């Protein structure tokens, strides 16, 4: 459950 | 009269020390720089004209030369970083900030535009514009009871310039400048012009592209509902930035994610995840991945809104990059979900499209998909249904591919492949 | 975009 940005 | 002049003629007029001859030559320069057919920016720079134009900005006595010089300098500042730098190096910034106070609206607007080009170059010029005190005079021009009384072109230019003062990272704009600007941005996000809305959303997208603390500044101003409304718009130029902003916000805390959910966002995703523009589908699936990365009650709202079949859909058929985001969304869901939620996901048909994507030529998506199979098996282990899942995976062509992958370049691939085979097959 | 030319008015 690892959030990842852009 | 002022059409198709040589640079040599512009120089002769500008060096005349006849204010009118200077005005004509400045206009000739502006017309040169206004042609779309490869304007001679570098020739104008090399002729030494920028300082001259800059000093013409301060001639209150002669408003036309102020305007013509502003427009010329605007078009130079619209070029490469090096061309923008020539303008800044000529002292243009404080001179444009003075012109913001011009009683002539066309001159004021041109100064706004120029500062927008300067700030849009990057963080350093953005911060230099801010240090020279541009924000107060800019916001003052929008200090009216009703934005609708301002000319359309003018409001649009101001909005755009403000968005460039919010733009760029490494570093992001100063926190105090962001706080000063945000209340005005929130007002522009409620204006009815499509272009003002698009640029307002772009600004918000920029301000939300950072750590949780930056997101919090925005989310705390109460804009999430208005963003979600804008997410529902017809105009793709509005939806694109609104979706980017919503996506940024859900990269934050689960409490920040909940604001988006509470504002009704998930009800738009059936359209977004089937949108004909590749980029909207990609970004909406990316957004979903960061919602599936949340709490189980948040995953449950994804379920209740009917979005799992849409994820199955995007996994089954989309641009590859979208399918990659869908894989992430599934891995996140399987990683955080209850057993019941993972069972539902399988009942919706996730297994075949996941397995189809193991034929991909992208080592990352394979690792993501393999993780997801593992988590699904883990949920089957807790139900004693490892056999049924094994059969499903075997029946749609899955076992073949997982086997093959025991003999793959990447380490994690071959490892997780062999672990699945040996434990379940 | 980041920057914009003014073309006519």
């Amino acid at each position: 459950p690892v959030k990842k940005e852009k | 009269g002022t059409v198709n002049w040589s640079v040599e003629d512009i120089v002769k007029g500008i060096n005349s020390n006849n204010l009118e001859s200077q005005l004509q030559a400045t206009q000739a320069a502006r017309k040169l720089l206004s042609r779309e057919k490869q304007p001679p920016i570098d020739n104008i720079i090399r002729a030494g004209l920028i300082p001259k134009f800059v000093s013409f900005l301060g001639k209150t006595d002669c408003s036309p030369i102020q305007f013509e010089s502003a427009w010329a300098l605007t078009n130079i500042a619209s070029g490469t970083s090096e061309q923008t730098k020539a303008v800044v190096d000529g002292g243009a910034i404080p001179a444009f900030i003075s012109l913001l106070a011009s009683p002539h609206a066309h001159i004021s607007e041109q100064a706004v535009w120029a500062l927008g080009n300067i700030a849009g170059d990057g963080s350093a010029f953005r911060d230099l514009v801010i240090k020279h005190g541009a924000i107060d005079p800019l916001l003052a021009l929008l200090a009216v009871p009703d934005l609708s009384t301002l000319a359309c072109g003018y409001l649009r230019n101001l909005t755009w310039t403000l968005s460039n003062l919010c733009r760029n990272k490494n570093p992001a704009p100063p926190l105090d400048a962001v706080e000063q600007i945000l209340p005005t941005l929130v007002r522009l996000l409620h204006h009815n012009d499509p272009e003002v809305l698009a640029d307002s959303c772009w600004a918000i997208s920029y301000l939300t592209d950072g750590p949780n603390e930056r997101i919090e500044m925005v989310v705390k101003k109460g804009v999430v509902p208005q963003l979600v409304k804008l997410l529902g718009a017809t105009e793709l130029p509005i939806v694109t930035p609104a979706l980017r902003a919503i996506g940024n916000i859900v990269t934050g805390t689960d409490e920040q994610t909940q604001k988006v959910i509470d504002a009704g966002a998930l009800a738009v995703f059936p359209s977004l995840l089937t949108n004909p523009k590749t980029n909207i589908q990609k970004e909406a699936t990316w957004t979903m991945s960061n919602i599936t990365a949340g709490r189980q009650d948040q995953i449950q709202q994804v379920v209740n809104h009917g979005l799992v079949p849409f994820l199955v859909g995007v996994l089954s058929k989309a641009d590859f990059k979208t399918q990659k985001e869908a894989a992430w969304a599934i891995t996140n869901y399987t990683s955080g979900g209850t057993v019941e939620q993972i069972v539902y996901l399988v009942h919706c048909g996730i297994i075949e499209p996941l397995m189809n994507l193991l034929s991909a030529k992208d080592t990352k998506i394979i690792q993501v998909i393999l993780d997801a199979i593992s988590n699904i098996f883990q949920a089957a282990e807790k139900l004693g249904e490892t056999e049924k899942l094994s059969i499903m995976i075997e029946e749609c062509g899955g076992l073949d591919k997982i086997e093959a992958l025991q003999r793959h370049e990447n380490e994690s691939v071959y490892k997780a492949s062999l672990n699945l085979i040996e434990k379940y097959f």
